[PDB]
């Protein structure tokens, strides 16, 4: 798979299909969806690491919406980015 | 246990041979069972054809829902959870002239296919461009000739700019004998030659052009190149075998491509079309 | 004791917060002490109040107190219901009960709810009905009201209380308050046709209307006037709520008629009262007039109009308190008459009532009011109230008409004239006549022949009265009357040009006077009036500079008093743009001396403040720019503009340290330098360099820095031949800023500046970048590297082309340094498929490889060609021979062709290191 | 509805093998991912339409990320995007 | 989502599609009925072969030379040359051959070769299974659709229980489970009338003779404690879901998954394929 080829776990196919349905441009460079999926997975991994940090702040190994919100609170820049 | 097998008395070995003969008889009975199932399944495909055609007309906009079917759909919606279909006041204010500007369900079959787990992975955007013109997906059982089932894909020549074929169909074939488990086993598949309007619109190949005053041959020559590429439309023109190359190269070809091709065909035939509406809306997941 | 005293002693607050945060057995101990304090209602009042407060706060919230919680709950029910309990203790118990219902038992707490229910039904404990009212306010739900059965039971209790005439009047008050709560909850379910809820609504409304019909027919002699007034008030508030919210089917028209008759009689009775009583009278009259407004559709009889008019005259007359307040400070009068005041009183409700009548009733009211004001002319006491009623009638947007309207109107006009003329007339009556004359003329703009002469006479008379009399209230009232006149008709046409100019002068003088002590809202009203004056300012050759400069100075003085006033600032924008909208050639040299010096005053004033943000300051900067652009300015701007503006703008840009002022001043200063004569600008070109040096320095935000680039473009465009010694300063400042700034747009703009310098002279720019140093390294090392990095993200075909040209010049120049300088960017991903976070990247960042600038730019251009887009033969110098035989793509292809022609010495060496894919891109681009 | 479930679990386990997440927080994370995609893709479309190129390339995505994300976040997102493109381009 | 947000034309078209879906569901119900009719028809043909092989296994019937020759040909074609007869085996006299009537541990060996069920067999279960003669299958026609399983034991010589035949029943849900198949419903089974606890292979036994220390009475004790076994296939999970069984329902759901897997394995592989699984060629 393309995600496997780039080492990504998130599906480049979903990102490419979202771009297509959005029709953000008359053509999309093949590297563009890979780059976008990589960025999205980077932000997801950041949020998940902070969620693990929050669950540990909660003395638990299971992430829940409370832990996710606390994780967003923990990181100021991501706090402003996500809001 | 080979030692135990040797330990069996000659009489018990004869009994085991008779039991194996009984198993073979059961195999022939299973063959007749499968024949009867195929015949009655064909009958029920005939029975399904009217409803499938009617929903296809609804999808394409050729037909408009009647108030009775509308009420039946509403009461079905009240069952389970489909309140998405409950028409609100804002929509009733609309007029058919404004609504009918878009006729049919846009990208109904494209969405239905892309919602299907195994098959959607093969559909590239270039393939999806043709799928926009897909308005029908039909089933046909090869009662005549070699056993198998044929998938039908329909398009409009006057609309699509890719090929002049109104219908593209894929074929699957089974062996003359049943499988060990009693289910059908597969034979080499075949696909149609897509009548591309031009090679540029062709989606299964990538082309290059160059023109050189090649001094190596004293030729002012123009050259063209064609390279097959991965695409869902490679689902057609399935692999075929040449003995000498079959033994070395196409052994892995049959190991890999045939498995995926058969899995995709079975998934389509079983999951998709019987639940085309649910698959389009995703409820069939 | 210690438990109570420590909690209610800094030990008091420490112990209170300690209690609240505990949620612990320790809380159960202090909570036990407080509960025992609450139980002993015979003593410890203050500690009981403190306990109630703490319990209310605690319940909002680990539940060890649960054992003692229920004990105090059962005690608190009694504390609330026992009327002998203290007032504040009772209220504490009640809202604590409400809070407990909210948190613990949103559904009925059966013991408390049933006990209070029964107590209300039988013993009629008023505190209980108050508790129920707040309960409905806070914790009940409409579904609970309808299907929970609470609504029906409550409504039955209330109906029983209202039916039992033995119930005391205060009990009636409580019952009616709870009935309002019940209707408020009921109307919340506007989704009628719900069979159970619809039937409940119908029965409840029918019974309520019947009972309220019964209640009003009652009479109570003179037992208690305050209670009677509250009783009538709540009854009519009920009736208004029903008439407004619920369907016409529920509240039938016959009931409307009988309630209307009874409401007129109640107006009579309430006015006869007064033989805080007055405030209760005003409230009851507010609600009665609301009901009359709602039922206004019905017919009205002559005696009924007489009663309504006389009662409203008695009610609407100003209380001595309001008259004193207005006379002491005209600001309050301006606020109230302009509608900015928030208070709502009987007079506003009378305004609502009169405006809503239909044409026949409205005509009859107008006739009655004219007849009454004719007689009341001698009786000054009621005159202002009747004038206000006339104003409300005329403010009704409908055709006042009828048989005898002409004669009554003549009489009314004569009465108004006499009111104006009489010198002994009271102040407020004169003000109301002044404000009412415009309405009288407006609604009779037709059917009143000689309207133009009468408008002229009345406007002149009112302006003269305002000027001569020195009662500021009258001045403000006359300004508002002028504002109303402007809407009524085109004063210039009716007055004529000369009279119009005279009235403009007079209104300007009045504004100059009253503006001395205006309030902020008064300032807004004055700004609106001035806007009205400006419109009539003739742009015809009759225009006179006296009026224009007076208007400008008034605009600036009014706003200067309260710069932070945003509303005044925006109205000043409107007035100022209407001023500048005039077009006349010779006078745009008079504007330089006329308006511009006023701006300099604003800039100087803020100077002591160091030009911190102020909406007026932004306004003046905006309109300096707009004035400079509006002026013909096809040739150079008149030199006078430079002499005034340059120094204030230079100081603003040198000292200010906030984004908005710097941006606006920067754009204005750029325009000034761009459009002015270069010769006169030449001697002071040094000062602009001081300004530029200050902005490029980090002591200002990057928001200012990015705008610098266009300013440098302007400087070099105007002064291409004097700039040369100053290039070094500009280049060094911009380069030191660029390497330190990290904002994308800022560095893009600074790189645009560098490209502009290189296009001006590549050798000079290279030399300065080599000689100048930051952190003791050649700027080219940092500057070229960062430039290439930024070029990867530059946007816009214009900037891309500029980058292409600049890099082409760099490549052609072929100095040693441009060859040795190696750039960062050639990437290899870090090992592993794991997703690198910031914490991860702190130890495992991705890796890059370096190449000489020429190779890097070749790779970048090849990539750009790729994006915009046997032929694979190597030795591309021969491919050029085979190939040889304004957009980015065209210019860049031409660049590559020229490079292959000239730079073969280095380009061929670079090509050899080039990859095959890049070579393929080069080949396909050459097509 | 958006579903990145199995891949969210994979990323979490790679970051923290002993850590899990509940499906509701997973849906919220999908919402965050969709918002990020929407902003990046929208502004990248802005850049593509701005240029006559009329194409959303990896350059458009990189510029959109640089404009959107803060300094460190933008730098790291760009780093991993270029990493993924280089790995894919092999 | 947005398809609903689209004008009411799309909503009404989808409503018609749902009506057609309900009609197709009715047609599919009739289709399932026809499939069950034909399945029972061919199960009637299956039953004689299964019964014949069961008689052969138990020794109640003997093969014939033509059957032996056909089996020889089929084995030669199969390449499973292990079953082939040898002259040394032919030397065995009739007296030696007839010492055992049926195939020793035929069903036991076949179940041992089976992937999952063999794990459930204990040594005592293996001893009991030697008395297992036949395995029969049937379809449920009345009420809920389903299939029934049967085992035959030679109770006359069986020293463990008097149950001549044990039957196991399976149930399906009332309507069509999505995807056009049936989903499981809870199962029921019979109870084994064990001759004694010592022979009860579903139980481990303890014998105690005691003189009570408190009451000083004299008593002899027979004690029982259930154990896992192949006959735990019987006494299946009680109910699909009930208020009083929730704590039980946990293990009931787990054992339901396991038992449905076992039953599907039986139905698909073992009863239709018994010879190869006994010989191990099916592996």
């Amino acid at each position: 798979s393309r995600s496997a080829k780039a080492g990504l776990t998130f599906p480049v196919g979903r990102v490419h299909r979202l771009l297509r349905r959005g029709n953000y441009a008359q053509r999309i460079g093949s590297g563009a969806p890979v780059y976008l999926t990589a960025v999205l997975e980077y932000l997801a991994a950041e949020i998940l690491e902070l969620a693990g940090n929050a669950a540990r702040d909660n003395k638990k190994t299971r992430i829940i919406p409370r832990h996710l919100q606390l994780a967003i609170r923990n990181d100021d820049e991501l706090n402003k980015l996500l809001g | 246990d080979s030692g135990y097998v040797g330990g069996l008395p000659k009489n018990v070995k004869e009994k085991l041979l008779s039991l194996k003969t009984l198993q073979s008889e059961l195999f022939e009975v299973e063959k007749e069972f499968q024949v009867e199932m195929f015949e009655l399944e064909n009958k029920f495909l005939q029975k399904y054809k009217p409803i499938w055609e009617q929903r296809s007309r609804i999808i394409s906009g050729q037909e408009q829902p009647k108030p009775e079917q509308i009420a039946k759909g509403q009461e079905i919606v009240e069952s389970l959870n489909e309140t998405e279909l409950l028409v609100d006041e804002e929509e009733k204010a609309q007029n058919d002239s404004e609504e009918e500007q878009v006729k049919g369900i846009p990208s109904f079959w494209l969405t239905a296919l892309e919602n299907l787990p195994i098959v959607c992975d093969t559909i590239t955007d270039r393939d999806a461009e043709v799928l926009e013109y897909l308005q029908d997906i039909g089933l046909e059982y090869l009662t005549d000739g070699r056993p198998g089932f044929k998938l039908l894909f329909r398009f409009d020549s006057s609309a699509n700019p890719f090929f002049t074929n109104d219908i593209l169909c894929k074929t699957y074939f089974y062996q003359k004998e049943l499988g060990y488990s009693g289910d059908f086993i597969y034979d080499h598949a075949e696909g149609c030659e897509i009548s591309w309007k031009d090679n540029a619109h062709n989606v299964t190949v990538d082309l290059e052009m160059r023109k050189q005053r090649n001094k190596t041959t004293k030729q002012v020559r123009t050259i063209e190149k064609i390279t097959p590429i991965e695409s869902f439309f490679n689902f057609f023109d399935p692999p075929k075998i040449q003995n000498e190359d079959q033994d070395e190269e196409l052994e892995e070809d049959l190991e890999e491509r045939l498995a995926l091709d058969y899995s995709i065909g079975e998934q389509l035939k079983d999951k998709l079309i019987p639940r085309a509406v649910d698959w389009f809306t995703g409820a069939a997941l | 004791n210690e438990l109570i005293i420590g909690a209610q002693s800094h030990t008091r607050e420490v112990a209170e917060t300690q209690l609240l945060q505990w949620c612990d057995s320790d809380a159960s101990q202090v909570f036990k002490a407080l509960a025992n304090v609450a139980l002993q209602h015979e003593a410890s009042l203050e500690s009981r109040q403190f306990a109630l407060l703490s319990l209310r706060k605690l319940i909002t919230m680990s539940n060890v107190e649960i054992d003692v919680k229920d004990f105090i709950r059962e005690v608190l029910l009694k504390l609330c219901l026992n009327d002998n309990e203290n007032t504040k203790i009772k209220n504490g118990a009640s809202y604590c009960i409400v809070q407990i219902s909210a948190v613990d038992f949103p559904d009925q707490w059966p013991q408390l709810l049933t006990v209070i229910y029964d107590a209300i039904s039988h013993q009629h404990s008023l505190n209980a009905m108050s508790l129920l009212n707040e309960i409905y306010d806070d914790v009940v739900s409409e579904e609970m009201f309808f299907e929970g059965g609470i609504g029906l039971a409550t409504m039955e209790i209330v109906f029983k209380v209202l039916n039992t005439e033995t119930s005391t009047l205060i009990a009636k008050i409580a019952a009616l308050k709870l009935l309002k709560a019940c209707l408020l909850q009921m109307s919340s379910h506007n989704e009628y046709d719900e069979a159970s809820r619809k039937s409940f609504v119908s029965q409840c409304l029918a019974t309520s209307l019947q009972i309220l019909g019964q209640l009003l027919t009652l009479n109570f002699g003179n037992v208690d006037v305050i209670s009677q007034l509250k009783f009538k008030s709540i009854i009519y508030e009920n009736l208004v709520f029903i008439k407004n919210d619920f369907s016409r089917k529920h509240f039938s028209s016959e009931l409307q008629k009988q309630f209307k008759i009874m409401a007129i009689q109640d107006l009579e009775n309430v006015t006869h009262i007064n033989a805080p009583l007055l405030e209760t009278v005003h409230d009851c009259s507010i609600y009665i007039v609301e009901f009359l407004t709602s039922v206004c559709t019905l017919q009205f009889s002559v005696e009924e109009m007489n009663k309504i008019i006389t009662s409203l005259t008695i009610l609407c007359q100003l209380s001595s308190e309001t008259r004193e307040i207005w006379t002491s400070d005209f600001n309050t009068f301006v606020s109230k008459e302009t509608g900015l005041a928030a208070s709502y009183n009987v007079r506003d409700q009378a305004n609502e009532f009169f405006t809503s009548l239909p044409n026949p009733q409205l005509s009859l009211i107008f006739k009655v009011v004219s007849n009454d004001i004719e007689h009341s002319t001698c009786n000054y006491s009621t005159l202002e109230s009747l004038l206000y009623l006339l104003q409300c009638i005329l403010l009704n947007d409908d055709e006042i008409t009828g048989e005898n309207i002409d004669q009554s109107l003549q009489i009314l006009i004569k009465t108004l004239e006499n009111i104006l003329v009489s010198q002994e007339i009271p102040e407020l009556i004169l003000a109301r006549a002044i404000l009412t004359i415009p309405r009288v003329l407006d609604k009779f703009i037709d059917a009143l022949p000689d309207i133009k002469p009468l408008t002229s006479a009345f406007l002149a008379k009112s302006l003269n009265l305002a000027l001569k009399s020195d009662k500021e209230l009258i001045k403000s009232a006359t300004l508002i009357a002028f504002t109303y006149y402007c809407y009524f008709a085109e004063l210039d046409s009716v007055l004529g040009p000369e009279v119009c100019s005279e009235t403009q002068e007079k209104v300007i003088r009045i504004i100059n006077q009253v503006s001395s002590d205006a309030e902020e809202d008064t300032n807004g009203a004055l700004m609106e009036v001035l806007s009205q004056v400006i419109s009539y300012n003739p742009k015809e050759p009759h225009s006179r500079k006296e009026i224009l400069q007076a208007e400008f100075h008034l605009v600036f003085t009014i706003s200067s008093e309260d710069p932070a006033n945003v509303q005044v600032v925006v109205q000043s924008q409107e007035c100022l743009e209407k001023l500048l909208d005039n077009i006349n050639m010779d006078n745009y040299k008079n504007y330089i001396e006329l308006c511009l010096p006023s701006f300099i005053n604003v800039l100087d004033s803020n100077n002591a403040n160091n030009y911190r943000y102020s909406p007026l300051l932004s306004l003046v900067l905006e309109f300096i720019t707009v004035f400079l652009k509006k002026k013909p300015n096809d040739g150079f701007l008149p030199d006078e503009i430079n002499q005034y503006l340059f120094e204030p703008l230079a100081k603003v840009l040198a000292f200010s340290t906030e984004d908005e002022t710097l941006q606006l001043a920067t754009e204005a200063f750029s325009y000034l330098i761009f459009n002015t004569d270069t010769r006169a600008m030449e001697p002071r070109l040094m000062d602009i360099m001081k300004v530029l040096e200050r902005l490029l320095s980090l002591e200002v935000s990057d928001s200012a820095a990015m705008n610098v680039g266009p300013l440098v473009v302007a400087i070099f465009t105007r002064f291409s031949k004097e700039i040369q010694p100053l290039i070094g300063r500009i280049l060094e400042a911009v380069v030191v800023r660029l390497i330190k700034t990290q904002n994308i747009s800022t560095e893009q703009n600074l790189l645009s500046v560098l490209c502009f310098l290189t296009c001006n002279d590549p050798k000079q720019t290279v030399d300065f970048l080599s000689s100048f140093q930051i952190d003791n390294t050649d700027a080219l090392t940092l500057v070229m590297r960062k430039w290439i990095e930024a070029f990867e993200v530059i946007r816009g075909e214009k900037r891309i082309k500029e980058n292409i040209v600049a890099l082409s010049n760099l490549f052609f120049l072929n100095d040693k340094r441009l060859q040795k300088v190696v750039v960062n960017g050639n990437l290899i991903p870090y090992e592993g498929d794991l997703i690198i976070t910031r914490s991860m990247a702190k130890k495992m960042p991705d890796r890059y490889v370096q190449v000489p600038l020429y190779t890097k730019i070749i790779k970048l251009f090849v990539s750009e060609l790729s994006f915009q887009s046997v032929d694979d033969v190597l030795d591309y110098d021969k491919l050029k021979e085979y190939i040889d035989d304004e957009s980015v793509v065209q210019l860049l292809v031409r660049f590559f062709k020229e490079v292959a022609s000239k730079d073969v010495s280095g380009f061929h060496c670079i090509y050899e290191t080039l990859s095959d894919s890049e070579r393929k891109v080069l080949s396909e681009a050459l097509l | 509805k958006e579903t990145y479930s199995s891949y969210i679990y994979k990323v979490l386990k790679q970051t923290h093998p002993d850590t899990g997440i509940s499906q509701k927080s997973m849906s919220i994370l999908n919402s965050f991912v969709n918002d990020i995609f929407e902003r990046i893709a929208t502004e990248a479309s802005k850049l593509a339409a701005y240029n006559k190129k009329s194409t959303i390339s990896a350059r458009e995505i990189q510029t959109a990320v640089r404009l959107i994300l803060p300094g460190e976040l933008a730098k790291h997102a760009v780093s991993e995007g270029t990493r993924a493109v280089t790995k894919y381009s092999s």
